[PDB]
DNA sequence: GTATTCAACATTTCCTTTTTTTTTTTTTT
DNA sequence: GGAAATGTTGAATAC
């Protein structure tokens, strides 16, 4: 439900009226009872866990002086050492301590052996630091 | 006793345990005056090269001298046999100066002195503090540091003052040019180095780093304090977070044997001002404002912005009516939106100074296109604030009576003010109060040798020097008061912050336990705080201990969220705390009016709140006068909130109006 | 700009007219000293102009 | 390759966010 | 020429 990015189905709607199909409320349980009967998760036991993360500034600013134990202040740490100006510091830090708190909980976790972050920016050697 | 100040009360040195170090007098007696710019711009670079000197001050102009520093086997030899070099005892040389060595001496005290014969700490301590990557295809950085040293102060006599001013520097290479060659003032520049563990920046002759900005003459700036979120990360990179530092760092290199104690300003009357009070002026203080007419204008050379619309919008919405037009209007209340004044190559070019000397009894205000947008470009209200209370002080001035109410000053006295037109006279002119109406003239000669006459020794400040200060003259008795700005920095509480934030750091970095919340759950059902931290505890795991940030919801202002946090911290978690509370001052010394008349001293703050970030201190002002007590209306004359915006001022407002009837006969003449 | 039917908006703070001098042969934009806030008064000349000329030029499409 | 004093313009605040904070593609010309 | 009040750079001094 979106025209930014997607076609408008209002107008799509109107103007084809019922040459736009539509499959039927029978059509849609019968295609989710057979997604159901390939993905049946309940009966053979798989569960999905749901975290929210905020940020964690406390937890971003020990892991920070872990990196750099001499250095003084973890915004010192922040500015100097991972080259974060004055502006993107309370950006970065909410950003970057919601990544590693997941990081984190996916590490301490038993058996999961395949994570993918999903962020807006990407990682390469712009950011190296 | 009372609020903080940079002055120094004591520096108490052991002199007997600098044992430590040897000290020698250089002096640059027996050659001729002329001789002297010839052989003493090397005299401190041939004392350096000379071997291990930690560092050199220069002594009292009188005594004319050098005194240097030195490990206590090294011994200092200059080749030059007309400088008289002599040992000299620590006890000989005045305790300032002997403390602005040994503070310029810690960054090679800390270290291992890295044998290496050049070791130099000259300049004294640059704590870093910011640091800002260069431009693309430069290295280095901007780095921006807090300088610690000792000054003796201006205004009063035989006292020094600690000073915190911040200092840029800069890498070598962004001063060299293309064909390899450094540039006129980047070449024989002293230069500095970074610390391998980024604290301080010290001298080193192969440093990359010299002592300029990027750009000339730009200004950055440490603030004063932050406390943002009761963060200590924040609060040590800012100006007193620094000061905190070093203090430490004193008593890290030396022990106890080096202390140095500030002063503190005795407390007689300071008062506080609310938002409420200020509000309560202000919307009464426009009111007046409505019964004269106002005109926009907007005469900038390809008018393209239309802030003329943008002024009479913000105009309107204080509820004042106002009209735009394209010329000034004779005899009424004119704003001129006009172009920087420098663009403009003559005068007769420049709309400021033609209508101005056209309308010579026309009251006139004027402003800069970009300043009415903020960095988001919506109209900035504050700014026309600014232009409204200017307008209403000028036509104060102009029709010589006051329009909104202001506290009684002393009675039979005359407001002297010196204009710039240094130790020839100056053009001086004066105010004065009869009745209701205010008369404003110019100085005859005559009066003012009288004034010079009976100022005594602080005839200095009014007839002598660039920017001399008024003055407030009773001539039934010869009596007068100067106010002068001693440049003493007002500070807060610094220490007892940093304990309280070290604390609340310390109980931060734990996750409080379930048991513990379900505990406080348990046994206090009346408290309104527990639906929230079910709520919480709901959406948290439940096993894993929460952390404080999922705490923010629970602020520390009512009886319950303060009972709450309060038995955490019995339980073991110190979480949150109020620091910025009048009960415990720490931010006194930024905020009200102080003001001791016994001693003359006054400062102005903030008013409200204290707010997280303090970007600057307020500046101790000293009153000097000939009474035996200073009379009581003199304290009237700061009473008021629109001199200075929404705050109160540090100068009595009639030289705010004389300011402005000075700047009216800048045309008129 | 203009979506062809309405919300006309214009990077012009003044009311551009549009005026044909026989005295040279020349058909003029001159401004007319209109600020940008007062965007709902009279509509100019040149706003006309280039709808009219835009609708005869698809229309010459539409046509073809 | 100096140290110290000092006068001249910057900056922040103001009846209190500047606002959100990126990488990605086919085809004819 | 937003204001006051604070603050820093550069420049001259300069001992
Ligand atoms: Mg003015």
């Amino acid at each position: 439900d979106t025209v930014i990015h997607n076609f408008d189905f209002k107008y799509l709607n109107e103007r084809l009226g019922n040459k736009l199909l539509s499959l039927s409320r029978e059509q849609k349980q019968r295609v989710n009872n057979y997604y159901h009967s390939r993905r049946n998760y309940k009966d053979n036991g798989v569960v999905l866990t749901v975290k929210y993360l905020n940020s964690r500034d406390a937890f971003l600013d020990a892991l920070l002086e872990e990196y750099k134990p001499e250095a003084r202040s973890s915004h010192f740490i922040l500015n100097h050492y991972l080259g974060i100006a004055e502006s993107e510091q309370a950006f970065v830090r909410s950003w970057l301590s919601k990544l590693l708190a997941s990081i984190k909980a996916f590490i301490s976790s038993p058996d999961n052996r395949y994570m993918l972050s999903l962020l807006n920016r990407t990682l390469d050697t712009t950011r190296q630091n | 006793q009372g609020p903080l100040s940079t002055l120094i009360e004591q520096i108490s040195i052991d002199t007997d345990w600098v044992r430590s170090f040897a000290i020698y007098c250089v002096s640059y007696k027996g050659i001729d005056f002329s001789e002297r710019p010839k052989r003493l711009v090397t005299l401190a670079s041939e004392t350096y090269k000379s071997g291990s000197v930690y560092c050199l001050v220069k002594g009292a102009n009188k005594e004319a001298c050098y005194w240097v520093l030195l490990p206590k086997d090294s011994k200092l030899d200059l080749k030059d046999t007309s400088l008289a070099i002599k040992p000299s005892s620590a006890a000989e040389l005045p305790t300032w100066q002997l403390a602005r060595l040994l503070i310029k001496a810690i960054p090679k005290v800390l270290s291992g002195t890295m044998p290496e014969i050049k070791r130099f700490e000259s300049e004294g301590l640059y704590y870093l503090v910011k640091s800002k990557k260069l431009p693309k295809d430069h290295s280095g950085y901007e780095l921006t540091t807090v300088e610690i040293d000792l000054a003796p102060c201006a205004a009063l006599g035989f006292k020094q003052t600690l000073s915190m001013g911040t200092k840029t520097f800069s890498p070598l290479s962004w001063f060299t040019l293309e064909n390899g060659e450094v540039q006129k003032k980047a070449r024989f520049a002293t230069r500095y180095q970074l610390d391998d563990v980024g604290k301080l920046v010290s001298k080193s002759i192969k440093g990359d780093y010299i002592k300029k900005p990027l750009y000339s003459n730009a200004k950055n700036r440490i603030q004063a304090i932050d406390i943002t979120k009761e963060s200590y990360s924040g609060f040590q990179l800012s100006k007193v977070g620094i000061l905190e530092q070093f203090m430490q760092d004193l008593k890290q290199a030396y022990g106890d044997s080096v202390s140095v104690k500030l002063q503190r300003i005795p407390g007689e009357k300071h008062r506080f001002v609310s938002d409420t009070i200020v509000k309560n002026h202000y919307v009464g203080l426009f009111d007046a404002l409505k019964e004269h007419r106002l005109v926009i204008c907007d005469l900038t050379e390809n008018q393209d912005t239309d802030a003329a619309l943008t002024l009479l919008h913000g105009i309107e919405h204080l509820d004042i009516n106002a009209e735009i037009a394209e010329v000034p209007i004779r005899g009424a209340l004119n704003i001129l939106i006009v172009g920087n004044k420098d663009t403009y190559k003559s005068d007769e070019e420049d709309p400021y100074q033609v209508y101005r000397k056209k309308y010579q009894d026309t009251v006139f205000q004027s402003c800069y296109p970009e300043r009415l947008w903020n960095r988001q470009g919506q109209p900035n209200r504050h700014v026309v604030e600014v232009l409204l209370k200017e307008l209403l002080i000028k036509l104060e001035v102009h029709t010589r009576k006051h329009l909104i109410e202001y506290p009684s000053g002393p009675e039979r006295c005359v407001y002297y003010m010196p204009q710039r037109p240094r130790d020839e006279p100056w053009p001086v002119y004066a105010s004065k109060l009869v009745g209701d109406e205010w008369q404003y003239t110019q100085a005859t000669q005559e009066e003012l040798e009288d004034i010079e006459l009976d100022l005594g020794n602080d005839k200095r400040h009014v007839f002598h020097g660039f920017e001399r200060s008024p003055v407030i003259y009773w001539p039934e008795t010869g009596d007068y008061a100067i106010f002068i700005d001693t440049g003493i920095q007002m500070l807060p509480e610094f220490e007892a912050v940093a304990e309280r934030l070290r604390e609340l750091k310390e109980g931060r970095s734990q996750d409080v336990p379930i048991a513990l919340l379900a505990q406080f759950i348990e046994e206090n059902p009346e408290s309104k705080v527990i639906n929230k931290l079910r709520a919480i505890l709901s959406e948290w795991d439940d096993v894993a201990p929460l952390p404080f940030d999922e705490f923010s919801t629970i602020a520390y202002k009512s009886s319950d969220e303060k009972q709450f946090y309060d038995w955490l911290r019995e339980q073991g978690f110190f979480l949150k705390t109020s620091i910025r509370g009048q009960s415990e001052g720490f931010f006194n010394a930024s905020l009200g009016f102080f003001y001791n008349r016994e001693q003359g001293m006054y400062f102005a703050g903030g008013k409200g709140s204290p707010q997280s970030k303090i970007e600057t201190f307020s500046h101790l002002y000293l009153i000097k006068h000939s009474f035996d007590a200073l009379p009581e209306e003199v304290e009237n004359l700061f009473d008021v909130y629109h001199l200075r915006h929404r705050l109160p001022t540090v100068t009595p407002y009639p030289f705010k109006h004389l300011r402005e009837y000075v700047e009216m006969q800048r045309f008129r003449s | 700009f203009s979506d062809r039917s309405f919300t006309h908006v214009s990077s012009a703070t003044h009311k551009l007219s549009l005026k044909s001098d026989f005295l040279r042969r020349k058909n003029l934009i001159f401004s007319d000293e209109k600020v940008e806030g007062s965007l709902i008064e009279k509509h100019g000349l040149l706003t006309r102009f280039v709808n009219e000329a835009d609708v005869i030029y698809q229309w010459f499409l539409g046509t073809m």
